[PDB]
């Protein structure tokens, strides 16, 4: 492949920038003779030469193109230009070019037009312009919509496809008389009669704002809609199936989405300038939402909310990706990353600002704690890993569409969510806000570099003469253009603080260089005995400040609240006195921060710097821990000790100290909800009633294992009279499954096929998973290969499902070594989260075994590669090496913890 | 787009 030509490389030439485009697509809703789905259009885009060239390269994929007068496109003037001839056209399909090669060089700074027309598969692909279906009654109903980000708005026309290629659209759809044709903006006057046949509408938009190509939406359905205008003057519509509108399933998103597109347009002092934001929900879609502007699109089950059978964790869900696919409207599409190795600009900020929308929205859940657990801990477990990669990763490295896609990851996600919540907490929000303000006045319409974000927060910084130790810059840069987070080593007899980077596997090759030598600029806040001390910049590797020392009964923490991006270490005399306080009064520390001292000490345990009795030691104070959150942070930790030891004779004591850590919780929630006819009012006691059954069901308490066979018994006996509360319904479902046999899983499949939300479909879906029958998940792992039985958008995640059981360990591993091309080539292997199949099959791997197996099936598969699965795959096999010796040297001394304090 | 977190 011929790297010295402009074709064969993936970045387009600087040399053609355009500046605005029509567009006209037409759907096919009934198959053609072929039984094929297409959709036909027409294009004409207005361009700048930039640089004088010879060469149009522009991107196209899977297109069909009618010829013009000659050839595939004609190329004409504009303004008096004279464009040459052209010679030949060529479709290069690696780098998804259509390629115009001139008999002469365009001129500099002159305008040019390229008409095309063409044809597509409007497959069922949940990609570019696609096909989503649905059932009414025995009709099926066949809708047209769109997903481009990233590189799809290629798949449905000839585009420069790249974010920074901004342009104004002025889209036309062409549809059945019948359907409503939906896009960014408003209709430019009334639908028309095609004239060619009046079975055919023909509906116009008005031009869109200068945007990047990957967030333009067309739909055609019949949809209905709820609509309020919005405060700000903007009008919301929450578009979906019928039967769901009219069912009342829109009202909640149409509560809360004109609210908190007004909440931010208030908070960030710049409004949305559209007439309209439409919230649309589709019964086929890849991933949850996408904050098309204008036209913002959501799988149904995160836009539908149904207050009799929707849980309050799926009401959570809705509204925080409402807020997410809102703040993009500021943080991502007014103002655009000039390139995807930025991602976290669009996406870690959507990240963040998702919990100050959904905060507003439901002020009293207290959302914004959970960042600590959804998005820190998250994250932290591949960011203290060799292979994890920086914030921003250097441009140059990012070309490929799968290495695109593969950013969509937990560091551009989570990582980018945490930075920002440091930044705001050592800032203050109001002087974070004041800069973002800028920024995005400055930036409106345009694209940015992290660069370009610390300028603006800079002159929020000097305009309130906030003394920082240097930079915002150099402070930011530090977590931005490096990889992983700092370990704070605490000795509190001399009061020293040191920071090294932290690694799961010490031993592990970070082959990454960092100009910054790993070292961070960290901003430390800490409690003595409960209260709050002067905080504390740490700029070098070791320090010694008097905050840090301690004397007698004092103990100390810090990171309060775990506002910033880093574990803790402390010498284990301050580690005995924080495990003192939490036997005499744990209520003394901070929710947030016992959830902090579980999580760190188990991770601390992993890289050898406590010894693993200490982090399980600090687990014991769980058995009279009523707070979600603290066990919440056990149960994602010890997640990895039941990874590691299922398999083994380990697996026994563990059940057994669960057993006993989660019993009374269990009674008291038994008591509290008078024998579980009630839910608690507080959303996190909710949901620590929710893993309390959960935690008591899986580890052995007689009392869940008889509560939920009996709960799910007495549903089978009444199929229309479901006596589970939504809550428990997810936990009911899986434990009663399995905890029976076939005649359970049977009725509960039929449920499924039965369902008519999506939301209840969904927790039957996972629940048909727990099964410990073989036989009974290989026939389920058959069903989710099956488009009929459960949808595309759904077959990976139900074959995680399946893994994630220990009986279908083997199962699904032998299924991933045997069917790579099909899983890669149809189930997503250059498209987002492809990465957590190969996370979740690998996850247990813990022998030399285990690893050879994955050696070899990186070396069989070379040929096919792994997509936007690839860094996983190097990840797996770091993890994989870590596991086999943290389980050599951890296995007895577990074995013995867990015998001699389960009793 | 909104991926949940894994
Ligand atoms: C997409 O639709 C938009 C909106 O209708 C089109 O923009 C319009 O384009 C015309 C023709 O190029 C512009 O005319 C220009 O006006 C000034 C005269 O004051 C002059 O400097 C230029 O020489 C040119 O004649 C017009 O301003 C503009 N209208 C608006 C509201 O922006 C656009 O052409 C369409 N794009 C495509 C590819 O069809
Ligand atoms: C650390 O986080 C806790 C828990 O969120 C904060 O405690 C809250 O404080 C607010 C304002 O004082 C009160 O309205 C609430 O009673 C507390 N909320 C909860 C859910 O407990 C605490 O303020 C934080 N500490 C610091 C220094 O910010
Ligand atoms: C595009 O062309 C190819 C090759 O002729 C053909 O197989 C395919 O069916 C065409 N696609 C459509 C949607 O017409
Ligand atoms: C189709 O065209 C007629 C006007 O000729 C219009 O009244 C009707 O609403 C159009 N339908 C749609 C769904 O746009
Ligand atoms: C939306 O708000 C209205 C008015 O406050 C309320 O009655 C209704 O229950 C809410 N609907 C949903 C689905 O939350
Ligand atoms: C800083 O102050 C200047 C001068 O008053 C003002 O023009 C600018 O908008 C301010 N910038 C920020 C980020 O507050
Ligand atoms: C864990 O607790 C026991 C006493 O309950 C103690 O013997 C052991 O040393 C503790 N482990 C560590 C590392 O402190």
């Amino acid at each position: 492949p011929d790297q010295s030509k402009a074709w064969n490389r993936y970045r387009l030439p600087n040399t053609l920038k355009p500046d605005s485009y029509r567009v006209t697509l037409r759907p096919y809703l009934t198959p053609n003779d072929r039984g094929l789905y297409v959709f036909k259009g027409s294009s004409t885009v207005r361009f700048t030469c930039k640089e004088a060239t010879d060469v149009i390269i522009i991107h196209s994929k899977k297109l069909n193109y009618t010829l013009s007068q000659g050839h595939r496109v004609v190329l004409r003037g504009v303004g008096g230009s004279q464009p040459p001839d052209i010679d030949k056209t060529e479709l290069v399909e690696p780098t998804e070019y259509l390629v115009v090669h001139l008999k002469g060089s365009l001129v500099k700074d002159s305008q040019y037009e390229m008409d095309s027309e063409f044809e597509g598969e409007l497959a069922d692909d949940l990609a570019g312009f696609y096909r989503s279906e649905y059932m009414e009654g025995n009709v099926r109903k066949v809708v047209a919509t769109t997903q481009m980000q990233a590189a799809d708005a290629r798949k449905s026309f000839p585009c420069f496809d790249e974010p920074a290629m901004k342009a104004e659209f002025n889209i036309t759809l062409i549809h059945p008389k019948d359907l409503t044709a939906l896009s960014n903006m408003l209709p430019k006057g009334p639908s028309t009669p095609l004239p060619e046949d009046p079975n055919w509408n023909v509906t116009e938009f008005h031009t869109t704002p200068k945007m990047s190509t990957y967030l333009l939406a067309f739909i055609v359905s019949e949809f209905d809609y709820v609509e309020k205008q919005a405060s700000n003057g903007v009008l919301i519509r929450i578009w979906a199936r019928p039967s769901a509108i009219a069912a009342g399933h829109g009202d909640y998103a149409l509560n809360v989405t004109g609210p908190i597109l007004n909440f931010f347009a208030g908070h960030y002092d710049t409004p949305y300038p559209l007439p309209k934001s439409d919230q649309i929900g589709l019964p086929d879609f890849n991933a949850g939402a996408m904050e098309n502007w204008g036209l913002v699109t959501y799988r149904e089950n995160s836009l539908l909310f149904d207050p009799l059978s929707s849980s309050s964790s799926n009401k959570e869900r809705v509204v925080t990706v409402i807020a997410h696919e809102l703040a993009h409207q500021w943080f991502g599409n007014l103002v655009t990353i000039e390139w995807w190795n930025d991602l976290w600009l669009n996406e870690g900020f959507a990240s963040y600002v998702e919990y100050l929308g959904a905060d507003y929205a439901e002020p009293t859940w207290n959302l914004k704690d959970l960042m600590v657990l959804n998005d820190v801990y998250r994250v932290m477990a591949v960011d203290a890993l060799a292979s994890s990669h920086p914030l921003s990763t250097p441009a140059s490295e990012i070309n490929t569409p799968a290495q695109i896609s593969e950013l969509f990851d937990a560091i551009s996600y989570s990582k980018g969510a945490s930075v920002l919540r440091m930044l705001s907490s050592f800032l203050s929000e109001d002087v974070f806000k004041q800069g973002l303000a800028s920024y995005l006045h400055t930036f409106a319409y345009q694209n940015t570099i992290y660069l370009n974000l610390w300028d603006h927060l800079q002159e929020a910084v000097n305009n309130r003469s906030i003394q920082l130790p240097t930079t915002v810059r150099d402070i930011m840069n530090r977590w931005t253009l490096q990889m992983g987070f700092p370990v704070i080593t605490v000795d509190t007899s001399t009061g020293t603080l040191s920071q090294e980077h932290f690694l799961l596997d010490p031993d592990s090759n970070v082959t990454r260089p960092s100009e910054f030598n790993y070292v961070w600029i960290v901003p430390i806040t800490s409690i003595r005995d409960g209260r709050q001390q002067q905080d504390y910049w740490l700029i070098d590797v070791r320090a010694q400040n008097d905050l840090f020392s301690t004397s007698g009964n004092e103990w100390v923490l810090l990171n309060l609240n775990v506002t910033g991006y880093y574990r803790v270490n402390y010498d284990e005399e301050n580690w005995r006195k924080i495990q003192t306080q939490l036997q005499r009064d744990h209520s003394a520390i901070p929710v947030i921060n016992r959830a902090q001292i579980i999580n760190d000490a188990f991770n601390l345990a992993s890289a050898h710097k406590v010894p693993v009795t200490l982090a399980l030691n600090n687990t014991l104070f769980l058995i009279e821990e009523r707070q979600y959150m603290p066990w919440e942070a056990a149960l994602s930790s010890l997640s990895y000790f039941k990874l590691m030891f299922d398999r083994s004779e380990v697996y026994g004591p563990m059940k057994n100290y669960l057993k006993k850590q989660v019993t009374p919780l269990f009674i008291h929630f038994r008591n509290n909800t008078n024998n579980w006819r009630e839910i608690p009012e507080n959303l996190m006691d909710q949901y620590s009633e929710v893993n309390a059954i959960s935690t008591a069901c899986s580890n052995g308490v007689p009392e869940c294992e008889e509560m939920v066979s009996g709960l799910f018994k007495q549903w089978m006996e009444n199929p229309n009279n479901n006596p589970i509360h939504p809550n428990l319904r997810s936990t009911v479902y899986c434990n009663a499954i399995a905890q029976g046999g076939e005649e359970e899983w049977d009725f509960a499949w039929e449920q499924f096929r039965n369902a008519t939300l999506v939301n209840e479909a969904d927790k039957l879906r996972a629940a048909l998973a727990c099964s410990k029958e073989l036989w009974i998940l290989n026939r389920y792992l058959s069903y989710t290969l099956n488009p009929d039985l459960i949808r595309k958008q759904d077959a990976t995640s139900t074959i995680i499902s399946i893994t994630n059981n220990v009986i279908g360990q083997g199962l699904v591993w032998d299924f991933v070594q045997s069917n790579w091309k099909k899983l890669f080539n149809d189930y997503g292997g250059g498209s987002f989260s492809f990465s957590n199949l190969i996370q979740a099959v690998t996850r247990r791997f813990s022998t030399e075994y285990e690893l050879q197996q994955l050696e070899q099936f990186k070396k069989d598969n070379e040929e096919t590669g792994f997509g936007s699965g690839t860094r996983a795959l190097e990840q797996a096999l770091e993890k994989t090496k870590a596991n086999i010796k943290w389980v050599k040297e951890n296995k007895e001394v577990v074995l013995q913890w867990f015998t001699e304090n389960s009793k | 787009v909104y991926i949940h977190p894994f």
